[PDB]
């Protein structure tokens, strides 16, 4: 029944291609070793043809490079400060959602073009001495269109419909499942265009590249308090994408990022390959040869 | 057949959905697709591997 | 049931951790899922991409310039025309690969390489080169007949502009570690050197200096192994855009 | 067969490609233009297809190949938006899709030598590089001018890094084709409708970047023919258009 | 069906072998007594040879002296200290992870040559008084060749794809499985060779014995604060090895170890018995002999 | 289900606790497992290894001389030639034996123990020799009259240089505590005297003094009980190398 | 037959996964091997007990 | 039979030891030496088995033995790594795996007496004893002379613990045989390979220790020959070497 | 499964309260139980001497 | 350097004797008896 259903769930071991073995081939005519990169085609060349190989059954595991093992890691998307001492004595914050914030996440996201999965998103919340006291903490996800918070205590905070979560620093961090949220069929972290007709004249060209598809609204988080606390909060956002599709592979970044949302780089163009002396030098002892041959 | 390295499968009471909207369920792994061709061999005439490619 | 006793990894966070959480949004119905062509399942299925290789990572020479190997007709027979290691990981000319730039997710690494060189001088152009893989014992070899004792192919220029060392997985270790250089240097695959095994030859007003454009990827046997972060990218600290 | 044959001829509409030194032509991502199926179509309104009229290779821009030429990119349909029929259906209507043929022709003697890399990059952002100097340099947002280029192209000014800080020698990635003077003349790559939204607005996005990089440099002895262009023709396949209304140019 | 299974789960006893009823042997040609340790053989003589045993059936347990539970059993295999005071104000530490720096670990693992285990790691965490206050500690495995932090806040802290672990010392000890790690079929505590080729020809020797199969990576541990705590936060580590298969048994250490990773041992020679006065003396009292025969 | 009460023993961590922990790396696959030689599944299998015995750890004798029970030709017959307590746990002989260093490892310990002595004179040179073991009660025999009254084997040097004294396991209890000395001399296995019962007789221009090499081991009956941390290795503080 | 010392088996929910990973499994202890043979008698000419070993 | 003749022959390649005092032959841990199965392979390089010229018995070292030596020892294929065919394969090529047959022989007269251990010692990791003076002596780490001893082997400064920090009373565990000069004059031990990979390089890394320790000291009366020597004869078995190149001298 | 609520009565110890915990020794077989005289399972039996 | 040829150790016990088969390696089928000068072409070998 389901009982066999939870006997087959632990992730089973995909294998690798196995070598067969190989002789030697002295014929004219069959010339695996000769390609035509021109056709855009990748060689199709075997170890087996081009030189002598031995039967291997290979057992290592594919099992990790997937886009599901890759990009089910959580890491950092936001630091949002709720600022509530010195100048800054508001005691809330809304923080726009964006996971384009931080390198780590940026650039492995931005290995697709195009991309559909649900997300689950932690709060690790303390203080500026990495302390977590009993101080409770409202996070409410406020949609785009959704009236954000101008205030500590604004009537916005009432939440009829706004999911929000109340959790204190003192307890284990708030997670929560999020769904595919986006007009479109897939999210786009490459968009070509400008999100309006006109004729975009502008001496600072903002609008283009930014499509609102992508852009999920803000998490507003407070102290749910009556005055200033005097002290300021830091809540790390961490998201773990899951149930993954991902389209259309495109080249990891080699550029440093200087902005969120433009991809943008010095002029100081820093080279893919660290360089070395001459075309003919490689950093390899190696052993002493037997015979000076 | 596990990534448990030794002899052993036990009993596997895991991928439980608690909540009855499905996308709070655990990363979808349990299925692996290894298609390789669509970016390696996107040509219209497949070259075999034997033949010098352009004649 | 209802007799519980919580265990150590209690109200921890791994974020590594396959687990649920509660959902923010009762009932709601993402959009339809449309067909997008070029989805991609796997990063194995991107490594076997071939990609260009910067054998001229050195200091002078700049921009695409660096993705170049010059060639010329040679006064004397078996000098050395470029050299490169083979091993993903290591700073060099793999950097600049896709399967060098996946490898750097992942701490181990096997599986036969590849290396196509497409040659692009005139037509009238012809020319015969060795190119020789040595295992991991030698030193890069300084003759050619030292490096022809290593698995190599000679390649001759006619129509058919590339050619294919599969360059084969010869470890005595089932993964090589990414990671190089100190006691790591346990894992080098090799290195990978051109010689002219006869020399570039021109008709007159031919032009007698051209490129090879060596492209990197990886065979059909090649597996990764334990995901980890990636040292090619950098922000000043961890408040920053 | 088992070999791709070195002569081949594209017929689209009332236009023909013939070509002798075909290097097999790419179908991106092993799949074939097609019209959008009722199922992933959201639109109500039945959508025009014009065929042959829009269905056809049009020749827009044609470009010399100089020793330091650095290499030009396109943007589809941004290339096509004021050509032809398939312009004014683009402007007339709101919604758009088509996949297209690309075929690069470049022609040089025997005794010429140079290797471009032609490239369809989908969601090609090009980027704006800011002088080290200042961190916010005016030239930190690419000016409409390089954003979409038109029929005329753009220039790339660092194509190392393929103007959008990606390096140009991962660009193999997306559908590519060389074209070496060695071996062959003209690189044809037949892209499907890639875009998370099956239909766009042909004026506003731009599915595709057509970059024509020269990565080894054309060279030739003194007496050959110094004047090498690069010409681009596209022909829109299984074209769309949907939501009339008065013609909007950009 | 897997009910059944539940069922035959409780360790089972194996008794040790019975002893049968034994009588005189009076004839020449028999000889179980004689043995030939030269032959490298153990005697294969039996108590019910050599004298007259009665039967017993024997109900004894055996199924403790297993490798399974000899190792399967958490001991300290590393001390961190997140030093954040007086002159040492980083508030970050990274451990290279080794188990060979505490003897009884150390001794019990050097019994085998190679091993195969996954492990399970846990994080005892306190202060110099031995309180747990709720400060919150990121602890974030770095594999071999991740970059390590370099600071309190760095970009290293993302974690997009390394494994971390946030928990509060307040919190009971955060624990982990880990698989088995290693490029090569086992782990290996004794390398009898040099990681690289070269002529080894150094004053000082040390790269002699370090196979990189065995070095895992670093563990790098901080305070999740923004600036110094002034409290140092010691982090003991202990790993219970499991799923464990061991080859080629050795000698158990006699000496006292003196560094990390290298069998050496000091000039003075501890022998392996405890001396007594001399051959024929023994320390046991007994009875009175009722004929002193 | 939902409602749980956590019972005494939550948020502790027994290290010997056999649980489960999340795992660090999804859809990690480990290292294909090749076949190696000498696969050890149980440490009562190391027992049953001869090791040899440090009879002689005497104030004076050092090295490899600690191994070797001296044997000579004796003016006077019935002089003892060595003695040793057969209590793998005690401080003592059964050290130096991977049985004895394994015991010491585990609290209880039951079942026969086995001592192999191989003769290691000339050829030439014969002699008989009672191995006797007294049970527990008793001292150590003055004289070989009051020894032979217990389990003894009478060794006759030939070709067959070696010979096995099987200790009987002789005990009120079903297991003895390791820990001997003070009350816990409850658990005293006994004594194993060597007793010359011939001369040791050579004939001219033969070495007239050669050695007896004991081998400790344990019988296929032996079993051990309730793991602990062993007396034999000790590091100075909690943090040290 | 178990180490209960007492008459008594009850109901064992015990050897459970609750991870898609099976490395993630309590130890596997519930096979015991007691093979000494390679270790105490490696020779090729295997030696009755009553022989005398050499002749 | 039920006993081991003392008699005995064993034939390797174009080599033939011949003793008429075997104490019976040990088969390490019960496994012959085999070619590395297609399961356990991981190179996909072709295996070369050069068979009877790698395969066969090489008498290397002969030791004289004295009242107060205190032992030898050898590191296996370091011992062999540049004698014979063997050698050449082994500095030719990177990945290395065989099994060996051992055989020390030691004969005296029945009016010597002393006895030998001779044991196997798979990873010997040779340590360096520190003088108590100082905590970091120099003689920390032992140079390359006492790790890689080569066809010459190395003399043992402190048996007692196998310069290992390890009990020799307890050696016993690893593969042995002892040689009494009473019953025997030779020690045979056919060893398979054993190792966590399936091929090593010949050069880097020593499979197996070869130690000689006289436990029982030599001791003879006066007129009888005091040079007593003891003589190392190893025999490759099932060797297989792969990833030619250049050849390598440690 | 997951989602759990703590009752009153949590984190309490009631030494009257029969329940499991975790065992300290893994895969420990005690000593064989041996026939001994005398028996007693019940206090009412010692009650009627 | 004579161990690398077809060797026999050979030890002194109850048999006395021991047999050196001196296997038949030779380029031709046939060895001419005379040897010395052009005729060392057919020399056997040495037993040392
Ligand atoms: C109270 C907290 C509830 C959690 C709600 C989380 C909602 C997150 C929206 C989904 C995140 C993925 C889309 C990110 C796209 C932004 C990138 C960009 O355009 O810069
Ligand atoms: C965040 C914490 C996650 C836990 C990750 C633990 C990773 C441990 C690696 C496996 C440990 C066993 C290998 C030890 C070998 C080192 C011995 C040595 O060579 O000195
Ligand atoms: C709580 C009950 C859960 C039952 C889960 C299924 C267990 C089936 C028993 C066999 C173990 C699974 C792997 C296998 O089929 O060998
Ligand atoms: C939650 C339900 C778990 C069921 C576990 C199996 C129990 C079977 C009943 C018998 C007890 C096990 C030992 C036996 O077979 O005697």
């Amino acid at each position: 029944n389901a009982v066999s259903t939870l006997a087959d769930t632990t992730i089973s071991r995909v294998t690798a291609a196995n070598t067969a073995a190989s002789s030697h081939s002295l014929g004219t005519g069959r010339v695996p070793a000769l390609q035509a990169a021109e056709t855009g085609a990748s060689s199709n060349a075997s170890d087996e043809n081009l030189i002598e190989t031995r039967c291997v059954m290979n057992r290592n595991g594919v099992n990790e490079a997937s886009v599901e093992h890759f990009y089910s890691r959580a890491g950092l998307v936001g630091v949002v400060e709720v600022k509530d001492s010195g100048t800054s004595q508001d005691g809330y914050t809304v923080w726009p959602i964006d996971v384009m914030g931080f390198v780590q996440q940026r650039r492995k996201l931005e290995l697709s073009t195009y991309m559909r999965f649900d997300a689950e998103f932690t709060f690790v919340s303390n203080l500026n001495d990495s302390t977590t006291p009993g101080m409770l903490l409202q996070y409410m996800y406020v949609p785009p269109g959704a009236p954000k918070p101008d205030g500590r205590k604004s009537y916005q905070w009432q939440t009829a419909t706004n999911p929000s979560i109340f959790a204190k620093l003192s307890d284990p961090p708030p997670q929560v499942s999020v769904p595919f949220m986006s007009p479109a069929s897939a999210y786009q972290w490459f968009y070509d265009g400008y999100p309006t007709f006109g004729e975009h004249k502008q001496a600072t060209n903002l609008q283009y590249g930014q499509c609102p598809n992508n852009m999920m609204g803000h998490f507003a988080i407070r102290t749910v308090s009556e005055s200033t606390t005097g002290k300021n909060v830091h809540v790390r956002v961490y998201m773990r994408i899951k149930h993954v599709r991902a389209w259309v592979p495109r080249p990891f970044r080699s550029q440093a990022y200087m902005v969120k949302n433009y991809p943008t780089y010095s002029q100081t163009i820093s080279n893919t390959a660290a360089d070395r002396a001459s075309i003919t030098t490689t950093d390899y002892e190696g052993g002493v040869p037997a015979n000076p041959f | 057949t596990g990534n448990i390295a030794t002899e052993g499968s036990t009993i596997n009471f895991t991928n439980i959905n608690y909540y009855k909207d499905s996308y709070a369920a655990s990363a979808s792994r349990q299925d692996f697709t290894q298609d390789p061709t669509k970016f390696t061999s996107p040509v219209l005439d497949a070259i075999k591997e034997a033949a010098a490619p352009l004649q | 049931g209802l007799p519980t006793e919580l265990k150590p990894g209690t109200n921890q966070f791994l974020t590594t951790d396959d687990g649920t959480s509660p959902p923010i949004l009762p009932g709601f119905e993402p959009t339809p899922l449309i067909h997008i062509p070029g989805e991609f399942t796997s990063l194995l299925d991107l490594c076997r991409i071939e990609t260009i290789l910067e054998v001229n990572n050195t200091t002078g020479t700049t921009g695409v310039n660096r993705l170049l190997i010059p060639v010329r007709a040679q006064n004397n027979v078996d000098q050395l025309c470029a050299s490169f290691q083979v091993d993903p990981g290591r700073n060099g000319p793999w950097q600049s690969t896709m399967v060098g730039q996946i490898c750097r997710y992942y701490t181990q690494w096997s599986g036969s390489l590849k290396v196509t060189f497409m040659f692009t001088g005139s037509f009238m152009a012809t020319g015969k080169m060795l190119i020789a893989y040595t295992p991991p014992g030698s030193a890069q070899p300084t003759t050619r007949e030292a490096a022809m004792l290593g698995t190599h192919i000679v390649w001759d220029f006619g129509l058919q502009s590339s050619v294919t060392l599969v360059i084969p997985w010869i470890s005595n270790t089932h993964f090589r570690a990414v990671k190089t250089g100190g006691v790591y240097d346990y894992y080098a695959t090799g290195i990978v050197t051109i010689w002219y095994q006869t020399n570039f030859v021109v008709p007159p007003d031919t032009p007698s200096e051209a490129n090879i454009i060596a492209l990197g990827a990886a065979q059909e046997n090649f597996t990764l192994k334990l995901c980890k972060d990636t040292d090619e990218i950098r922000q000043t600290a961890e408040y920053q855009n | 067969c088992g070999y791709s044959d070195r002569v081949a001829q594209l017929t689209v509409g009332n236009s023909t490609i013939t070509t002798q030194e075909a290097a097999n032509i790419v179908l991106s991502y092993g799949e074939w233009p097609g019209y959008c199926p009722s199922t992933d179509a959201t639109a109500v309104d039945k959508p025009t297809r014009p065929d042959v009229s829009v269905n056809r290779f049009y020749t827009l821009s044609t470009k010399s190949w100089k020793t330091e030429s650095t290499g030009w990119y396109w943007k589809f349909p941004d290339v096509l938006n004021d050509t032809g029929v398939f312009g004014q259906n683009a402007q007339f209507h709101y919604l758009y899709r088509s996949g297209f043929c690309m075929h690069v022709q470049c022609n040089a003697s025997k005794f010429h030598q140079g290797a471009l890399l032609v490239v369809v990059i989908p969601e090609f952002v090009v980027a704006a590089s800011s002088p080290a100097t200042k961190p916010n340099g005016q030239g930190l947002y690419p000016d409409f001018a390089h954003t979409n280029p038109g029929k005329e192209g753009q220039v790339f000014r660092d194509p190392y890094v393929l103007d959008a800080g990606i390096p140009l020698s991962q660009a193999l990635v997306f559908p590519h084709q060389w074209i070496n003077l060695r071996t062959n003349n003209c690189a044809t790559i037949i892209m499907p409708y890639v875009n998370a939204l099956p239909f766009d607005s042909a004026l506003n996005h731009s599915n595709f970047g057509l970059a024509v990089i020269p990565i080894s440099p054309l060279k030739y002895c003194n007496g050959a023919t110094t004047e090498v262009p690069i010409t681009l023709t596209i022909a829109p396949l299984n074209s769309e258009f949907s939501g009339l209304r008065q013609a909007i140019k950009q």
